[PDB]
DNA sequence: CATAATAATAGTTTTTAGTTTATTGGG
DNA sequence: GCTAATAAACTAAAAACTATTATTATGG
């Protein structure tokens, strides 16, 4: 399943969104500029595969495919770009509200009518499937509409006709934040953020669709349509793209086989592959290779079930997925594997399988533990319920160890230490690290990409602190210190 | 190979001790070499890769003159070797400090990930770092909690944080 | 054409935004022959600097090439013709420019 | 052995298993 | 007293989803 999500910027432009408004900072036209920008790069570090437009309502110097009055139209529905980021930062600060004024001037008449055309008008534009759209708008007026009651009328079919089309539009404080003093007229039929969008939080991707649909064969007669989910992937930098030094072009790499022998070129088809034994340069084909990495077709042959005490910490291999059955060509499916679910309290017994998640290559064996539904009061489901793809190590897995052995210590210095990691609590939260390397490259490319003086580093939680955690517990961290010896040298 | 580093935990607490590979996906260190099928010799094999530019003749390019570029949204950005090199950072040295502790209910076997059992033994020869790991274990078993630390392998691997 | 001294010679126009944009600086070189490049090289006699970056921060870390500010080029195509290194354009330069520079001014 | 047809084949992109660089390692 | 089992890329990755074109079972 794929689908473009479209967000769209509408920001007033005739006389209030360049004023102090009760303030004595910048004008709400740049922390707007701000936000929208720091949108972009989010949407540019996360997904690729999401368009946004930029309109201003309000206008001397029309441009837009319909040519209506006070309706501009900046940026398209396209995907975020470099370009994109110059065209919208030269139009930041006091000087880009400057700049804006010159080219652009203020002090037009809106036409909420014509800008909902207009957008609708985007919308048709794109030829891509859209999976969401969405429309955010914010300026000073809580109620423009002490004009003609007709410009209310008009507008607010044209929301219904949006709404009835499946458009959604966004209006929030701006000239009062807090109070619920914004909305006077749309509250009737639209329905703070600011800091989240100005957190403008990025390196994180996001799933686009599942992968392996396989079958839970417990025997060679019945089997069960299920897929296998990912919930954790080792993220990674993008892979470098070869380019040209003189012209930044795109080079076709093109690696082949060759001889010296004779100068010509030799086929996949006439180069063996060999191994070296004993006294014997082992001979083998392609082919044959890939028959050796073939055991048998891809499925889950269940093998039994055992209790849930088998399964150890110090025994670990590649990260356990999750399943969740997929009646897609086998129906009656869903309902036997969430019967089997829900009886989990007297199924603590784990279902033992051997995997085997494509084709021609060997299978491991994987317990099955059974993952339960664990809702949440405000109606999320964390971690549906389904099964663990504990992978089971083979013998040839453990590296053998010394034989080394400890007899235990002496209690009053656990007990010492049990307070000294009592007092030094820390509450541990899942989501709350990010990788540096991978987070300092996106701002590198973020810096290296436009007109960037300086690029910014952005403090990482991961790096221990130096005295924080010292201040927390305190001095009895060495004040119970009292090894003899420490083994500094 | 033993991993000797000093276990860091806020200032003061400098632990002496060796990590080691217990289980990790064994892997075969003979593979396939490529001869070809009528002499069996891998020295008339010649395994090279040709870089062209997108030319109706495709003119060939050296590999000096190639550059890193990197897919930033809807454009392509150029770096060099020694300039993502100079533009990365990490941290150096045996980074293996803990960060706290916390309830082990807080963390599950349904956010595991890595390939690694890196199992951790005392000091060589220091009998006063292994009564403290000792004392240590006993501790955390006593109040079952969960060490959280930053590890990287030594300067040049990058940081990983784990439990 | 308006000096074929400057064609055989490649010109690493990197940064031709400093003051007046980079295509006009690159189509004026171009008028003098110059080979215009997005990359330093070895065969490129220098580096034109407009905007300091980044990118700048690094030609003047990898002592490979010159820094030259555009007040250079500026006089060069006033006067239509090579103007002598005066070194006040200069940022990071290479040894052998240093010892040019030494050559022809004491310190 | 014909023609308002019809569909069961293909084709673009996500993510794992292949191999080179580099650092502790003696008779 | 000169031969490391390291793990950055090695190298080109058996993947579906959502998009169109060739066969026909049949009007004739």
């Amino acid at each position: 399943y794929s689908g473009r999500d479209s967000l769209i910027f509408l920001v007033d432009a005739s006389k209030a969104m360049f004023e102090s408004q009760s303030e004595d900072e910048l004008t709400p036209f740049d922390m707007s500029i701000q936000c929208i920008q720091s949108v972009y790069i989010s949407k540019i570090i996360s997904s690729d595969r999401d368009l946004l437009a930029v309109v201003f309502y309000g206008t001397e110097k029309d441009k837009n495919s319909v040519n209506f009055k006070n309706i501009y139209v900046l940026q398209e529905l396209d995907n975020p770009g470099a370009k994109r980021i110059l065209e919208l930062d030269q139009f930041k600060g006091q000087q880009g509200q400057k700049r804006f004024q010159d080219m652009m001037g203020h002090g037009s008449d809106y036409s909420l009518s014509e800008v909902l055309w207009v957008c609708a008008n985007l919308f048709s534009d794109v030829q891509f499937k859209m999976s969401h759209k969405r429309i955010m708008l914010f300026t000073n007026e809580d109620n423009p509409h002490g004009n003609d009651s007709a410009k209310a009328s008009r507008a607010r079919t044209k929301a219904g006709d949006l709404r009835d089309t499946g458009i959604f539009l966004d209006l929030m404080h701006l000239k009062k934040p807090g109070g619920f003093d914004i909305s006077l007229f749309y509250r009737d039929i639209i329905s703070s953020k600011l800091e989240d969008l100005l957190r403008k939080v990025r390196a994180k991707e996001t799933r686009k669709r599942a992968l392996s649909r396989l079958k839970l064969k417990l025997n060679k007669d019945i089997v069960i349509s299920v897929g296998i989910y990912n919930l954790v992937q080792k993220a990674l930098k993008p892979p470098p793209i070869k380019l040209y030094r003189e012209t930044n072009e795109p080079v076709k790499t093109k690696t082949r086989t060759f001889n010296t022998s004779t100068g010509g070129l030799l086929l996949p088809s006439d180069t063996k592959r060999s191994q070296i034994y004993g006294s014997r340069q082992i001979i083998l084909e392609k082919e044959e290779t890939e028959e050796l990495k073939r055991f048998d077709d891809p499925g889950l042959m269940l093998m039994g079930f055992k209790p849930l005490v088998l399964l150890k910490k110090h025994h670990y291999l590649r990260p356990s997925l999750f399943v969740y059955p997929e009646e897609s060509l086998v129906i009656g499916s869903s309902t036997l594997f969430s019967a089997l679910l829900i009886k989990c309290l007297e199924k603590e017994v784990a279902a033992l399988c051997r995997y085997t998640p494509r084709r021609n290559i060997p299978p491991y064996f994987v317990a099955l533990v059974p993952q339960e539904e664990e809702l949440d009061d405000q109606k999320i489901q964390v971690t549906p319920p389904g099964f663990q793809l504990v992978f089971l190590p083979f013998a040839d897995d453990k590296r053998k160890m010394p034989f080394t052995e400890k007899i235990m210590a002496t209690p009053e210095q656990v007990g010492k230490m049990k307070a000294i990691v009592e007092k030094l609590r820390f509450t541990y939260r899942s989501d709350s690290f990010e990788n540096p390397v991978l987070q300092q490259h996106f701002r590198n490319l973020e810096a290296l990409a436009l007109d960037l003086m300086e690029p910014e580093q952005a403090v990482d939680l991961t790096l221990p602190k130096v005295e924080a955690m010292n201040k927390r517990l305190g001095s009895l961290v060495d004040e119970f210190k009292e090894l003899v010896y420490p083994p500094d040298y | 190979i033993h991993w000797p580093c000093r276990l860091t935990i806020g200032s003061n607490l400098s632990i002496r001790i060796a990590a080691y590979k217990s289980i990790l996906q064994e892997r075969v260190k003979k593979t396939w070499t490529v001869v070809d099928a009528k002499t069996l010799k891998k020295e008339d094999i010649q395994k090279e890769t040709v870089y062209c530019l997108n030319d109706d003749d495709e003119t060939e390019v050296l590999k000096e003159d190639i550059i890193q570029g990197f897919r930033y949204g809807s454009d392509i950005v150029p770096f060099s070797k020694v300039d993502e090199e100079q533009m990365k950072y990490k941290s150096e040295g045996k980074c293996f400090s803990v960060l706290g502790f916390c309830k082990s209910s807080q963390v599950q076997r349904r956010f595991f990930m890595g390939n690694q059992v890196l199992k951790v033994f005392a000091a060589r020869d220091d009998e006063a770092a292994a009564v403290a790991l000792s004392s240590l274990i006993h501790a955390l078993d006593d109040l079952d909690m969960v060490a959280i630390v930053r590890y990287a392998y030594d300067k040049r691997a990058n940081p990983q944080v784990g439990v | 054409k308006i000096s074929n001294i400057f064609e055989d010679v490649e010109f690493c126009v990197m940064s031709g935004t400093d003051s007046q944009p980079k295509p006009d600086l690159e189509n004026r070189i171009a008028e003098f022959g110059g080979y215009i490049v997005q990359n330093p090289g070895p065969d490129t006699y220098c580096v034109i600097a407009g905007s300091e970056n980044i990118r700048v921060k690094n030609i003047i870390l990898s002592n490979k090439h010159d820094v030259v500010k555009p007040a250079w080029l500026l006089e060069c195509f006033k006067t239509k013709s090579f103007v002598p290194w005066q070194p006040r354009f200069m940022i990071h330069m290479c040894p052998s420019t240093k010892e040019h520079f030494a050559r022809e001014y004491d310190c």
